[PDB]
RNA sequence: UAAAUAUAGUUUAACCAAAACAUCAGAUUGUGAAUCUGACAACAGAGGCUUACGACCCCUUAUUUACCG
């Protein structure tokens, strides 16, 4: 089970992030909230009570996971699981002729240094740290556990950005997967569809329920804690490697 | 040639001599410039054919053994195609290793100091070393240093592989193990090393210096490593092992699957299995 | 949680369909063991005790499978879950030039007819049975859980029948989610990948060891109980609908 | 360039096999249409010249298909391309809750035979043909193109059928493919989406009408033509082989 | 310094005389490929003897044991 498991979650001040760590904890395991320093993660990790720690560090500069993980392992002596949760997005078309409107190179470049830099960047920071782990019975020291949308498989319009930082993480988990075969670490994508994330939420009830509506069934945006159960089966299922998993209610996103 | 002069009678006199030899098997006959020499190169050549025949006898004996059980007397998942599979798993894994792998450099420097008998025995080491790291789980990236093109070890090498010397997945090249690596990183093994190996380093090339030398020549190896400036190390057979037989350098065969145990996190108990139980009374 | 729940699973006297069941019955559910008179069901039945019993149908009869879900019916007044895990395996090449030998045509029938074919015909006839279901809070009134395999994706020399009958599985499960959303039926696909089924582990042991060596991690053959473990967490979690999931160990077959 | 070549267009009387048919002979192929004896071919292969021959066979039977190609014997000595164009479409559903309707078995092994089993009919009775030729510059014997659809990804509702005759094409194109490697006989799958074919002139015209709007970029129906240029690309592009080509104007299909 | 020994893939056997297990190349193997066709078979080494031999005698290197009225 994951009773006694550390687990780092990147972005886990809210969202997916702070769902899984709550299911997590209440579990019996160990996490550590690593998170922007603005984010709020310390009173979230208040609430979990003291298994639970926050942080702060930029996923996008290696010297702030470093500090990071060096703080997951002096709490709790060693890294077991990391769950990249953290995520931004940014809604621009590639190019309107109406408008004469051009996507940014700084919004495209924003967005992978996020999603897709700031993910291995804490993938290969972490691997250093569960490579330090001995093997379990099965031979396994720690498992990887990515975020990347069903925007990398069927992206809508005005998410060209997004899309290919998603569709980076997804190509890259099978390469990433056979590089740490030898250490016995285990590398799962998962694609979320849409989410009741804060920032859903926080768009116009109009696009909100229709996009509810547009779920085949179950007919509504995906709890976050449906996320954190995928995310706790992953862990505890040892043949689980190098694929991606959609949890989206079987939802094909139209253009 | 008149060397026929020898064998027309030592065949009548009693001594044990083939019956079939060549021009080829004769003119390395008449290397042989002495009596012994002769009569023991006769005594291998004679039981080549003893060996020939007595295996040659077995295997058509067995032909009517099963011709005659293999004449009187459903749902599958993979077609009995195993060979094939496991032979390109091992070429992907060996490509992996050609670059990514920890490279081991086995010296071909050695052609002046070795017969032709030491020479071509160090073949069938080399073909046995080199299959032992294919099957490995992380296999070596496996050098041939110092290997001249036209040399009599390089000739030796492409007859025994034939086809498979041009498409084996290790890198032979003329230069020296200096010019490939810093000579800070290069550890050259030998059995005369006063330093012991204590444990297997992940960031050293480990030399192996590929000669039989059956007329043994102490100092050979650790000659070449203090000509140049390269460090050398010994296994620890006296520290793990109570010696009481043979000697003390090992073969090819057995030090790669030392140095594979050894990359694979095994222990000094189980790298030191592969050393041959005639030569010590147990691990202590 | 899988408590109370009904599961009716094809194939289910052996392999992955029996360690299905053991979990499911362990765990607290019904099961009913849907396979072939002639395989030991019967014993594997009154082995997990009075919550399992054994149906004896053929997949590929339409009269055969009502016959087992009025058993289900009968036994336990309803029907939860459907675990498609029957299926046969047949080795044959296409074409030999060598050998002048041709692909014989009853073989490709023969696997479409369990594997493809029955699957479907399960999965019309239990949906049914789950209609008449009540939903539960979520809405839900059943999941249908297929197993097709990795040669639905790189199917290896001399599996063009199987990997057609697996790939028409991965083909099916979106469209037949997209049928039964409005009914509340969710339909998932798993895809495992060397396992240590009966028809693996008859192998001798020169190839076992190979086979479990092709696995870049964990380096063994499936364990059943891993594909019983997943089959729990899609029944468990709600948002998994119309999607195949890889278990394999990020195995890619080779030609 | 495809100048000489000898094609076996299977349901080459109308639709996508008449287009590639048309297209192949104007080019200075060999063509000869394998359709039903109903179908009208024969009218077809006076109209496309001496070059064109019409073979009346049920790709469903295996007597049929090896007269129909005994007959490209007889008249061209040769055959070098197979093009698997025949297929059929059943728009019922899996099961309809209101109504109390299951999809009835029949269509299901109906659409399924002609679609998926006459496929690999076709395919390893031309191998054997095709395993004849003498390897040319490159060291090729011929190219069998399959027709897959998109419904074979992301079907609509009423199409479990076909998506699974269409998911097993795209399921075997590969073994297939690395099952006459060795032979030098590419093997390559094209999976159209929404084409001018007399198959979507029966749906009701306000809703094909509907549908022409519904793709992207070009805003229309596809025109058999493209998908007969298609098939002449994948003939002189020694390098495609065992893959599958979408050809939909970038169509994702909605429920 | 002396006596015992010395298997170049590994063991066994030895005046039996060659095994058993391995190694290399080729193989599209229908599930005994559990096979077939080839490659390599040097009992430390170099010499003497002897009708011969692995025996016998010097010598070289090495190993393990012992080593001063
Ligand atoms: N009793 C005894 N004498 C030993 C021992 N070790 C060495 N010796 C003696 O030392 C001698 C050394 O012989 P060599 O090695 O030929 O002598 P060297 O003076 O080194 O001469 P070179 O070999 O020509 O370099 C032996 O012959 C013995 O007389 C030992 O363990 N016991
Ligand atoms: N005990 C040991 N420790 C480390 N390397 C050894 C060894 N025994 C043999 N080797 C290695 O195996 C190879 C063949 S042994 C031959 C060594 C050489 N003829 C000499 O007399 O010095 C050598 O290159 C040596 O490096």
């Amino acid at each position: 089970s994951v009773k006694g498991l550390v687990a780092v979650i990147t972005g886990g001040a809210s969202g997916l992030g702070l769902a899984t760590a709550e299911r997590l904890v209440g579990q019996g395991a160990s996490a550590v909230l690593l998170d922007l320093p603005n984010s709020g993660g310390e009173a979230q990790a208040k609430k979990l009570g003291n298994n639970c720690v926050f942080a702060p560090a930029d996923v996008t500069s290696e010297k702030d996971v470093q500090t990071a993980l060096a703080l997951a392992k002096g709490k709790f002596g060693r890294v077991d699981v990391a769950v990249n949760c953290a995520g931004i997005a940014v809604a621009s078309k590639t190019y309107n002729l109406k408008k004469g409107q051009t996507h940014t190179l700084e919004d495209f470049q924003r967005v992978l240094d996020v999603n897709l830099m700031g993910t291995f960047n804490v993938i290969r920071l972490v691997a250093g740290e569960m490579g330090q782990n001995e093997p379990d019975q099965g031979g396994q020291r720690g498992v990887i556990i990515n975020t990347a949308s069903v925007a990398a498989f069927e992206g809508q319009v005005g998410q060209a950005a997004y899309s290919a930082s998603k569709g980076g993480i997804v190509g890259m988990t099978l390469p990433i997967a056979r590089d740490l075969a030898p250490i016995g670490i285990r590398v799962m994508t998962i694609a979320p569809g849409l989410f009741g994330t804060p920032l859903l939420t926080s768009l116009p009830e109009k696009v909100c329920n229709f996009l509810a509506s547009q779920v085949p069934f179950p007919s509504r945006l995906g709890d976050p804690a449906e996320y954190a159960h995928l995310v706790q089966a992953i862990i505890e299922n040892p043949f689980l490697n190098g694929e991606v998993i959609r949890l989206d209610g079987a939802i094909r996103m139209q253009p | 040639a008149a060397t026929r002069e020898f064998i027309e009678m030592w065949r009548l006199l009693g001594r044990e001599v083939p019956e079939h030899i060549t021009e080829e098997e004769l003119k390395t006959l008449m290397e042989c410039v002495s009596n012994t020499a002769k009569k023991k190169y006769l005594k291998y050549l004679y039981t080549k054919e003893k060996v020939k025949k007595a295996r040659q006898i077995k295997k058509e004996m067995k032909a009517a053994a099963r011709e005659e059980a293999k004449n009187i007397k459903k749902n599958f998942l993979f077609l009995r195609l195993w060979d094939r599979n496991m032979d390109i798993a091992m070429g992907w894994k060996g490509a992996q290793a050609m670059q990514f792998g920890q490279p081991l450099v086995f010296d071909m420097a050695y052609e002046n100091y070795m017969k032709r008998k030491e020479l071509q025995n160090t073949v069938s080491q080399l073909l046995e070393s080199e299959g032992w790291n294919r099957r490995n789980v992380d296999p070596f990236h496996i050098y041939f240093c110092n290997l001249k093109i036209d040399g009599a070890l390089h000739r030796e090498l492409v007859k025994r592989y034939q086809e498979k010397w041009d498409k084996l997945l290790l890198t032979s090249t003329e230069k020296s193990h200096v010019d490939l690596f810093p000579k800070d990183s290069i550890i050259y093994l030998t059995a005369d090393s006063p330093n012991v190996m204590t444990t297997f380093r992940h960031d050293k090339v480990y030399v192996i210096g590929s000669f039989v030398d059956k007329s043994m020549q102490p100092g050979t190896s650790l000659a070449k490593a203090k000509r140049l400036n390269l460090a050398t190390e010994c296994l620890p057979l006296d520290k793990y092992l109570q010696w009481e037989i043979g000697n003390k350098n090992l073969t090819l065969d057995q030090m790669i699957r030392i140095l594979l145990c050894l990359k694979n996190n095994g222990n000094w108990q189980e790298a030191l299995q592969f050393v041959p139980k005639r030569k010590h009374t147990g691990f202590l």
